[PDB]
RNA sequence: CGCGAAGAACCUUACCUGGUCUUGACAUCCACGGAAGUUUUCAGAGAUGAGAAUGUGCCUUCGGGAACCGUGAGACAGGUGCUGCAUGGCUGUCGUCAGCUCGUGUUGUGAAAUGUUGGGUUAAGUCCCGCAACGAGCGCAACCCUUAUCCUUUGUUGCCAGCGGUCCGGCCGGGAACUCAAAGGAGACUGCCAGUGAUAAACUGGAGGAAGGUGGGGAUGACGUCAAGUCAUCAUGGCCCUUACGACCAGGGCUACACACGUGCUACAAUGGCGCAUACAAAGAGAAGCGACCUCGCGAGAGCAAGCGGACCUCAUAAAGUGCGUCGUAGUCCGGAUUGGAGUCUGCAACUCGACUCCAUGAAGUCGGAAUCGCUAGUAAUCGUGGAUCAGAAUGCCACGGUG
């Protein structure tokens, strides 16, 4: 918005871990204001994760997340007809948001049984970096380097 | 744009109601339909008598009509005579036993209803409409109305296309709720159909 | 509405007070009751022979002023149009514009 | 359906049918009662029920009993 | 001694008594664990007893009417923290900074003539 | 005997004049008065379409508030029943009296 | 384009078919006859047409008059007939956008201009400073309702902290603390601190505070714009019909269906479906009404019958949620359309055409081309609850809280 430069809202930290960055992940995963059942799915699929990649439950997230975190993206921009994809160096906070959001659009796409399976296997494969959330980060780092000309 | 009714937005702030009786849901629709007919009567009778405002309350069983009017003499007739033959056709229309009162209106130039009735009268005996408006504004302002607009509408001097000339003088603040804006309205029935006449009358605030 | 259609809703009230309110309120119980008589109803056949506008079903509400069938409001006995005209003059007591 | 405390018919149909069973079958009855349950005692007769303009001949079979009279005059033309 | 607070949030209205001595949490004559069957709602009634100290230091008997789960939680949170500032006083500094003293003003916006809800307009069609 | 007076009325200033009469009238003629306790307040609501034809989103939402007051009297004298029966209030108050 | 219509089976009803009436279904005036009313009667689809009884309310310078009904001829009635491009009233719209004007002065032959522009600033023609302008008005803002903290008063039908007793139920002594109820007050004003700024208006930050810079929400719609909408709410000038374009009735129709569009609801499923237990709301309504308990029914419901004009009783078990079981990616224990059978209820009457129940049946549909809509926070999303209209007929409309 034009005038209206603004603050932002304190989310509560996550009750089990005390992890403010993981609360944002249940919000992103939540549908229809059912935060309850988002938490069920997440807390589950970190048990299934942290067990099968040598422990640390905060830090099995933050290895898988660090892998998908971007560093540049495009930002399309008209000059007078043809339209210039400009690479632009992404903010600290928006790094995580895009990462988290891509993890979940990847997880929501697969064909395992539960969601807590689907999530656990697209946090496994992030940390050993294949599967669709890093195929997203790679096909964004193409676009930034393919259009590195324009900045 | 269309304005909110200035009487109606100001009820229970600075204007009071005119029907001031309590009911429950059995008898509410009936009281309304009585109070309608007791007003629809007393307008038709007292047309010459210059009537601002017919308050109705209902204590006990009984109905109690106050009338406000410029001309107490012509309602009271002689020794009442007329008051007392209003009561016994009112007390049919209600059903209950009745009680008429009267109040004066000291300045008929400052009542909206009477100013409008006045102007509406002159338009039926074929007076030029700009005189009729402009008399009424002057008259209120020399008796110390803080302001006043009037607004006639629709086939003026028997034109073939409707217009609405209007004419303020002084201050008339209609978004101020605190303001006492005496307002009212009237239809002139002419040979060129109807002409409608609004009148606002600011009298100061609180 | 018309003068005819306002006259029709006096005709239909005139009946239903005289008849059904007493006499059909007998026969609607004789047609009901299972634990008394199941053969000499006779009453089902007699409920037809009452005039048809004795039923309160057949009464529409009109706005006790303009006679308008739609837009009715039971508390006031009035169309939505005349409620509002009367509200704003101050002829309906206690009624003001709300906000919350 | 009319609950099982009643089935329904108009008196002016009931009594006009009692006649032309008892007296003997005839030129058809002209009813406007479309709302009237076909009873057992009506079988064989032609009744001519009103569709909204023309009365329409209906030979009352055995299989019709229970159905209403109005079911055999259609109201609306269509192609 | 009984140290009292009221607290409110949405339609919930909690009333909160603070006794000295021990760990224990009552709430409409049930255990804290019985009443709230969600972990998120538990660690917001305890929140104020963390910045300010409790393991086994004050009991609390509380009752709550109205709203739902996370409403009732938030009312109790605020109810405690009023009652703490009755008892000690000079804890306000720390409680204010987490901002549990702020009565949470957010009601549901009413529904509005014309709209399907508070702000949800119906589907527009140009032509 | 307990007699109790439910006063109800559309105007909130008109009703608690009529109350404050009754609390004075009983105390002076020798009785212990309870209240005047405020009961809750039926607010009705009527939305109406506002145009004479069409324009379904043009509306006008009215209310009637009904204010309600209760005054219990625990000790009746023989005066105190007749002191209140003989009283007459404004038109917009509705009194009741149970026994 | 879920718009009039806050609810077409009959009614409604304005439309069609057929059957009827002509000073009339509705009102006033005069004349003459009868108190009003009651009660069955056979025709007829019904409107309608042909029969037994019954008082006399009331005063009578007693004629009859008044309540009310039929008959009689004309003044008339009647018209949801035409014109919203003859009108009033009411409404939409640009738009809650910050604008729109006037007086007196001045400039210009004049239309006009200035003010109202400029420099700052504001949500704002908001405020300050300037300047041939000085002032004023309608608007903005405030004054109103609601919500967010506290105080005072007042405690039943609401409340239960500290006291005793218990059928473990605020239920019964009692208590007036607390929630809550609804009256009356306090509180927030850039008021205080720092810095920025032409020492101005203001702005950025800070403190305390329940709330901070119009704290959130509503109501409030300037001059005007579109010959915008409505003569079918009502009113109304003119034109028109007057044994019919008026009026009464029964049946039909407004529900038709090769199609095209709008707005919704339900879906396509494991963030899920079914089964069993279990928790936490708000706001409403109710006497030709809401209807408990108990009994009958698989169920819709039925029978009996307290209470309640209602902080007391009833509608009325909130549902998402939670725990435990189960289904395993399948057109399926996903989905419920459609059709058959059997019922229930409202209603003179559910054929045309009501809703709800039970058994059976189990279409399309595996996230939707071009295109396109809504939303900035208790919002969107999702979950239930109530109301008006209403005999019955809500996926619509208006309102309420939950999660978020």
């Amino acid at each position: 918005p034009r005038r209206r430069v603004i603050g932002q809202r304190k989310i509560l930290p996550d009750p089990k871990f005390g992890s403010e960055l993981l609360a944002k992940f249940v919000n992103i995963l939540m549908v229809d204001g059912k935060k309850s059942t988002a938490e069920s799915i997440v807390y589950s699929a970190l048990e299934t994760l942290a067990q099968r990649s040598g422990k640390s439950e905060l830090e099995a997230f933050e290895v898988a997340l660090e892998n998908v975190r971007p560093t540049v993206e495009v930002k399309s921009r008209r000059v007078g007809g043809s339209t210039y994809q400009v690479p632009v160096e992404v903010r600290p906070v928006r790094r995580n948001a895009l990462a988290m959001r891509w993890i979940v659009e990847a997880a929501r796409k697969r064909g395992d049984k539960s969601m807590a399976l689907r999530l656990a296997n697209e946090l496994s494969d992030a940390a050993e970096n294949k599967g669709t959330a890093v195929k997203k980060r790679e096909d964004v780092h193409r676009m930034a380097e393919a259009n590195k000309a324009f900045a | 744009g269309q304005k909110v009714h200035p009487n109606g937005i100001r009820l229970g702030i600075v204007k009071p109601w005119n029907s001031t009786w309590f009911a429950n849901t059995k008898e509410f629709a009936d009281n309304l339909d009585s109070d309608f007919k007791v007003r629809q009567y007393l307008t038709k009778e007292l047309a010459k008598a210059s009537v601002s405002r017919i308050v109705i309350e209902r204590p006990a069983k009984s109905i109690r009509v106050t009338i406000h009017t410029a001309r107490p003499g012509i309602v009271i007739g002689k020794k009442g005579e007329d008051v007392e033959k209003l009561r016994k056709v009112v007390a049919d229309i209600a059903g209950v036993p009745a009680q008429i009162n009267i109040a004066e209106v000291r300045k008929p130039e400052l009542d909206a209803k009477l100013v409008a009735d006045s102007i509406t009268s002159q338009l039926e005996r074929r007076v030029m409409f700009r005189r009729a408006m402009k008399r009424a504004v002057q008259n209120a302002m020399r008796l110390g109305a803080k302001g006043i607009k009037v607004e006639v509408s629709g086939r003026l001097g028997g034109a073939e296309i409707a217009r609405t000339e209007w004419y303020r003088e002084g201050r008339v603040p209609l978004h101020t709720l605190r303001a006492d804006i005496d307002y009212n309205t009237s239809e002139a029935h002419t040979t060129y159909g109807v002409i409608g006449v609004k009148v606002w009358i600011f009298k100061g605030e609180i | 509405a018309k003068q005819s259609m306002k006259a029709r809703e006096v005709k239909r009230v005139a009946l239903a007070d005289k008849y059904f309110a007493k006499r059909a309120e007998l026969k609607a119980i004789i047609s009901d009751v299972n634990a008394s008589d199941e053969d000499r109803w006779n009453a089902v056949l007699k409920l037809q022979t009452l005039p048809r506008d004795s039923s309160p079903s057949r009464q529409r509400n009109r706005c006790r002023q303009t006679g308008r069938p739609h837009g009715f409001l039971r508390k006031f006995g009035l169309s939505r149009i005349k409620v509002r005209e009367a509200a704003m003059r101050g002829e309906i007591p206690g009624l003001k514009k709300a906000s919350w | 359906r009319s609950l099982k405390k009643g089935p329904f018919i108009d008196l002016h149909l009931l009594k006009k049918v009692e006649k032309a069973v008892e007296s003997g079958d005839k030129k058809p009855l002209r009813t406007w009662s479309r709302r009237s349950t076909i009873f057992p005692n009506m079988i064989g007769l032609t009744i001519a029920v009103h569709n909204g303009r023309q009365h329409v001949p209906v030979f009352v079979t055995d299989e019709m009993v229970g159905h209403k009279l109005g079911e055999f005059a259609p109201t609306r033309t269509y192609r | 001694n009984q140290y009292y607070g009221t607290g409110r949030r949405k339609s919930s209205a909690a009333r909160v008594f603070i006794k000295p001595g021990n760990g224990k949490i009552v709430i409409n004559q049930r255990s804290l664990e019985q009443y709230f069957g969600r972990e998120t709602a538990r660690m917001v009634v305890r929140q104020p007893l963390e910045l300010v100290d409790m393991v086994e230091k004050l009991d609390l008997y509380i009752t709550v009417k109205g709203g739902g789960i996370s409403g009732q939680a938030g009312a109790i949170r605020h109810g405690i923290t009023r009652a703490l500032m009755e008892y000690d006083e000079s804890l306000r500094s720390e409680l204010r900074k987490a901002g549990f003293v702020t009565r949470d003003a957010r009601q549901v916006e009413r529904k509005k003539v014309g709209l399907r809800k508070a702000r949800r307009r119906p589907q527009f069609s140009k032509r | 005997q307990r007699i109790r007076i439910r006063l109800k009325a559309f105007d909130h200033r008109l009703i608690d004049q009529a109350t404050a009469e009754i609390v004075e009238t009983a105390k002076r003629t020798g009785a212990q008065v309870r209240g005047p306790i405020p009961l809750p307040t039926r607010k009705e609501r009527f939305t109406v379409l506002i145009s004479p034809h069409v324009n379904k989103d043009a509306r006008d939402q009215y209310e009637i508030r009904t204010h309600l007051r209760l005054v219990d009297i625990v000790e009746p004298t023989e005066k105190t029943v007749d002191a209140l029966m003989r009283l007459d209030l404004a038109a917009g108050v509705d009194v009741q009296i149970s026994l």
